[PDB]
């Protein structure tokens, strides 16, 4: 078995620089044609740049010429890549990728042993804490029926967050939802469940939520008006 | 440089039941395309290459043609750990490799009338200086439903972010939360509010409503 | 003045079947959709099919899946229906709907007037 | 067009060198009206069948293009692409016209590496010769890549280089891989059936390996007029040895150019001959005679047979008019010049005076018979190559026609068995009977080219005259001259005997 890996992915600042490397034990990358095909949350594919370490014939893609750059190593076994002008648009997962070289099946192949793959970001977000907000049933409404009760979670950062229904205590009627990029740079996150009708006023529902760089477990209780 | 395409941006089969993908190719590139079977969240993996042939190491059911500048893949049986997406590829030198936009393979399920339910804005966020109003749609099918967040009888768009769980693997339901950004001035506008759903298994749309 | 028509309904007892075609005219209705509906004595509604696309099947309702099945032919511009195995739970008025979208959010302007089954 | 001029020239010259060698002595035993009104008369039959066989060969080349099924196409555009897209980068300025080219025909090239080539479709998809193909493009794909890395990098120029070198090196790949030559006897094959292809080779074969016996026994008989330092059979061996020491065959083409000179000198030998007695005057004495009511005088209607035959053995009007003014004028002057006394010298310089020019014709027709055993030995060996499958098998190839020469040291006589026998056959009823042949059914009718000038207002006069030539020249050559000939042949092998040591010392 052989597989890649690529390291040194993190949030920067519009405008700074980060490191990726793609190295790759076991089989050689010597005479290999390392690429990069990003991948923006929930769009497509695009290829980035590929360097030919035998030779030399590191081209990049439009959308990125004149900002990438992409160097050479032989000795680690490793292909470098450095950014430079980041823009918001940036924001996505890079894939190390192998070619095979022409002519042959080697080449015939496209990229096949594709390595885990890092997270950048771009943003102008300072690390901050979210804020529980319970949402009344309007028990005067929607009664009889399997009323919901849900808890908004908003202006918090980065992505990384799970809410739990009671500290963890209820897990049937979860139902979370993607933590969606609010406009003004931090996130948005909302989550419900299905009480029983019977259950509107019978127990206590504490809202927890956990977050992972700004260590705070904020909860509230969610109860009928 | 060149363009590629994939008609059946959304798809959705039972098991059991064959499926095709097509891929059209702007130009009359020979043969030299691929197909990633992209799970969520994992690395893409290669199963076929060259067209034709089948990558080494996964189930022979996978199996494309070529048809001049159209390439197509075929799956026979459909078997419930391959529903992810799927993406066409060429390759015809080393910079100009191109992506298709994908599709998206889903679990088929009877229709279901959403159960929309709204919320007021929180009490608490009365304090904060800031306000919001969401109204949810789950335990339904398909993806397809327009909400439009009525406001004084008016068209609002704009000012909803709107988000949509993946498939649950327990009932096979989607669940969609629109979400309307408002700020303090919803106070002195229209008091009642009201976003309209449109769903394929509706007739008549439900509008919930509220006071203050 | 794109109207919808649907034919066919009756009295047929338990066993038998009927077949509904509801086709337009003046527009491209090859693109379009249609979906039909149910309204039982106090149910209002009440889903019965769809038609989605050329591409695409008919995601059946909650208890006739597996016996009502949606057809379209788009030369003849209409969308067709094989209904099979009629029991008295089928018993209602059925409807004629037309999207009027594109991406099938289901919003209908022009509905049908009246067929009964059972 | 055809492109078989260029044979018929060279092999009507081989032929007119060695008639025009032999003549005079037929044209004593024939007479002069005689001789004439038959060499006339045989030239035009000769060109009208080198014109049947050329329109033979178009349009069994065209039903094959036609019939031939459109499949394997695909090469065609995919090549006609790359030429086109080479004239557009020749013609591009800019990186953006030079850069999408590139792209254009390798894809052309990769769609074409899996389509069979029109040579070997019989051939295992893996054999060998397919491999080698499959590498060649795959030499010609890596050419592109680089071509197009150059590209990349801006430095437009080098571009331009890159797409010539690729453009020479798929030249001298497919150009000489695709380049092929169609032999007379495929073409019967394909247009009659095994039959007449079975028993057409046979003629062939045999015609070919006659004429390098004649070819060889020429030099035996010239050079003795160098020296008569030893008998004809001595420098019959030395020479016999000179030329199978070169059994190796290196792969010659296209001797149009190497022609030219062996036209000039075969101009300036029958100058020779015909002004070497115009103002000299030797003229005296008994000069005509005849003609004789003997047979003998069909001896000489089959040796001017054998005139005007390589035309259509090539394929294995101003041009038959350039070998009358070669031939017709020095046989009248040879005639004149010592008349009677030729008869019992078959070859001319036999009373020639020994004067330089006489010393520059024989040098001549020595080195038109080298050249002409050069160029003629390629046909014989490569069809035998074919008939069994470096030289551990062709190697004694030259001891059958060594010892058929030995056995007949003669010039006249053997010339005028082969004329009877052989191309008699092969040049004249062969050819005008399969084309009448072919064309029998109506529908065949119906593709050909119509007659050429405005001479004659008709369609069905190809029958005409093919119909008549078939049999004349059947009942003349065959029905008596042949008989004549071999009364001749066994005449002179009588009186010198078998395995004959000279031949008129």
């Amino acid at each position: 078995e052989v597989q890649l890996v690529e390291s040194g992915g993190g949030l920067v600042q519009p405008g700074g620089s980060l490191r990726l490397s793609c190295a790759a034990s076991g089989f050689n990358v010597v005479d290999f044609s390392l690429h990069w095909v990003r991948q923006a949350p929930g769009k497509g594919l695009e290829w980035v740049a590929y360097i030919s370490s035998s030779s030399g014939s590191t081209s990049y893609a439009d959308s990125v010429k004149g900002r990438f750059t992409i160097s050479a190593d032989t000795s680690k076994n490793t292909a470098y890549l450095q950014m430079n002008s980041l823009r918001a648009e940036d924001t996505a997962v890079y894939y190390c990728a192998r070619w095979g070289y022409w002519p042959g099946e080697p080449w015939w192949k496209a990229f096949d042993y594709w390595g885990q793959g890092t997270l950048v970001t771009v943003s102008s977000a300072s690390t901050k804490g979210p804020s529980v907000f319970p949402l009344a049933p309007s028990s005067k409404s929607t009664s009889g029926g399997t009323a919901a009760l849900g808890c908004l979670v908003k202006d918090y950062f980065p992505e990384p967050v799970t809410v739990s229904w009671n500290s963890g205590a209820l897990t049937s009627g979860v139902h979370t939802f993607p933590a969606v990029l609010q406009s003004s740079g931090l996130y948005s996150l909302s989550s419900v469940v299905t009480v029983p009708s019977s259950s509107l006023g019978t127990q206590t529902y504490i809202c927890n939520v956990n977050h992972k760089p700004s260590n705070t477990k904020v909860d509230k209780k969610v109860e009928p008006k | 440089d060149i363009q590629m395409t994939q008609s059946p941006s959304s798809l959705s089969a039972s098991v059991g039941d064959r499926v095709t993908i097509t891929c059209r190719a702007s130009q009359s590139v020979s043969s030299a395309v691929a197909w990633y079977q992209q799970k969520p969240g994992k690395a893409p993996k290669l199963l076929i290459y060259s067209a034709s042939s089948l990558y080494s190491g996964v189930p022979s059911r996978f199996s494309g043609s070529r048809s001049g500048t159209d390439f197509t893949l075929t799956i026979s049986s459909l078997q419930p750990e391959d529903f992810a997406t799927y993406y066409c590829q060429q390759y015809l030198y080393y910079s100009l490799v191109t992506f298709g936009q994908g599709t998206k393979v889903e679990i088929k399920r009877t229709v279901a009338a959403p159960s929309v339910f709204i919320f007021p804005p929180s009490d608490s966020q009365l304090k904060s200086g800031t306000a919001s109003v969401v109204c949810l749609l789950n335990n339904f099918y398909p993806r397809e439903a327009k909400v439009q967040w009525k406001v004084d009888n008016a068209l609002q768009s704009g000012n909803s972010q709107e988000s949509v769980t993946e498939q649950d693997s327990k009932d096979s339901t989607y669940s969609l939360s629109s979400t309307l950004t408002l700020s303090k001035a919803d106070y002195e506008k229209h008091k009642v509010y009201a976003c309209e759903v449109t769903h394929q298994g509706l007739s008549s749309p439900v509008t919930k409503s509220f006071n203050r | 003045q794109v109207q919808l028509q649907e034919s066919g309904g009756g009295l047929v007892q338990p066993g038998g079947s009927l077949r509904l075609s509801c086709a337009a005219s003046g527009r491209t209705i090859s693109r379009y959709a249609m979906s039909w509906f149910r309204q039982a004595p106090g149910k209002e509604r009440e889903f019965v099919a769809v038609a989605r696309r050329s591409g695409d099947g008919a995601f059946y309702a909650d208890s006739v899946q597996g016996r009502f099945t949606v057809s379209r032919d788009d030369a003849k511009n209409t969308v067709y229906l094989q209904m099979n195995s009629l029991k008295p739970e089928d018993t209602a008025v059925y409807y004629c709907a037309i999207d009027s979208d594109t991406f099938y959010s289901g919003s209908y302007d022009y509905w049908g007037q009246g067929t009964q089954v059972t | 067009g055809g492109s078989v001029w260029d044979a018929w020239f060279s092999c009507a010259s081989n032929q007119v060198a060695q008639v025009l060698l032999t003549l005079p002595y037929s044209f004593s035993q024939l007479g002069m009206l005689s001789g004439i009104v038959l060499q006339i008369f045989y030239g035009l039959l000769g060109s009208w069948t080198a014109y049947l066989i050329s329109v033979l060969y178009v349009e069994y080349r065209a039903r094959k293009e036609k019939e031939g099924k459109s499949f394997k196409a695909d090469l065609e555009d995919n090549w006609e692409t790359l030429n086109d897209n080479l004239k557009v980068i020749e013609k591009a300025d800019n990186a953006a016209q030079v850069k999408d080219a590139l792209t254009k025909m390798r894809a052309a090239a990769l769609d074409a590496q899996k389509a069979t080539p029109p040579k070997l479709e019989d051939k295992s998809p893996d054999s060998p010769e397919m491999k080698d193909f499959r590498h060649g493009f795959d030499i010609l794909v890596g050419q592109i890549d680089d071509a197009l890395k150059l590209a990349n990098e801006g430095k437009v120029k080098e571009a331009q280089a890159a797409a010539e070198q690729l453009k020479t090196t798929r030249n001298a790949y497919i150009q000489k891989y695709l380049n092929h030559v169609i032999q007379w006897f495929e073409v019967l094959d394909g247009l009659l059936g095994s039959y007449w292809k079975a028993l057409g080779l046979a003629f062939n074969c045999t015609f070919l390996l006659f004429g390098s016996v004649i070819q060889l026994i020429a030099c035996a008989s010239n050079i003795y007029y160098i020296n008569d330092h030893l008998d004809k059979r001595t420098w019959t061996y030395i020479f016999g040895a000179c030329c199978a020491t070169t059994v190796f065959i290196p792969s010659f083409h296209n001797y149009r150019i190497w022609s030219f000179l062996g036209l000039g000198m075969t101009t300036y030998t029958a100058w020779y001959l015909a002004i070497a007695s115009i103002i000299h005057g030797q003229a005296e004495g008994v000069k005509h005679s005849g003609p004789t009511k003997l047979v003998l005088y069909f001896t000489g209607a089959t040796n001017i047979l054998y005139t005007f035959g390589g035309h259509a053995v090539t394929v294995e009007l101003m041009a038959t008019l350039y070998v009358f003014t070669l031939t017709i004028p020095s046989a009248a002057a040879v005639y004149w010049a010592f008349g009677d006394a030729l008869l019992d010298h078959s070859n001319a310089f036999s009373l020639m005076p020994k004067n330089a020019w006489r010393d520059a014709a024989v040098i001549l027709m020595l080195i038109h018979q080298f050249i002409t055993f050069g160029f003629a030995c390629t046909p014989l060996y490569f069809v035998w190559e074919k008939v069994i499958g470096r030289a551990l098998a062709r190697l004694p190839v030259v001891i059958p026609i060594w010892f058929l020469a030995i056995i007949f040291p003669f010039f006249g006589p053997i010339n005028s068995a082969v004329g009877a026998l052989l191309v008699s056959f092969t040049v004249y009823i062969i050819p005008s009977l399969a084309h009448m042949l072919t064309y029998r059914s109506a529908s065949a009718r119906q593709n050909a080219a119509e007659k050429p000038p405005f001479f004659m207002p008709s369609w069905t006069a190809m029958y005409v005259l093919n119909a008549f030539v078939v049999v004349w020249v059947l009942i003349v050559g065959f029905g008596f001259g042949g008989w004549a000939s071999v009364t001749n042949f066994v005449r002179q092998v009588d009186t010198f005997g078998l395995f004959a040591k000279c031949y008129q010392c």
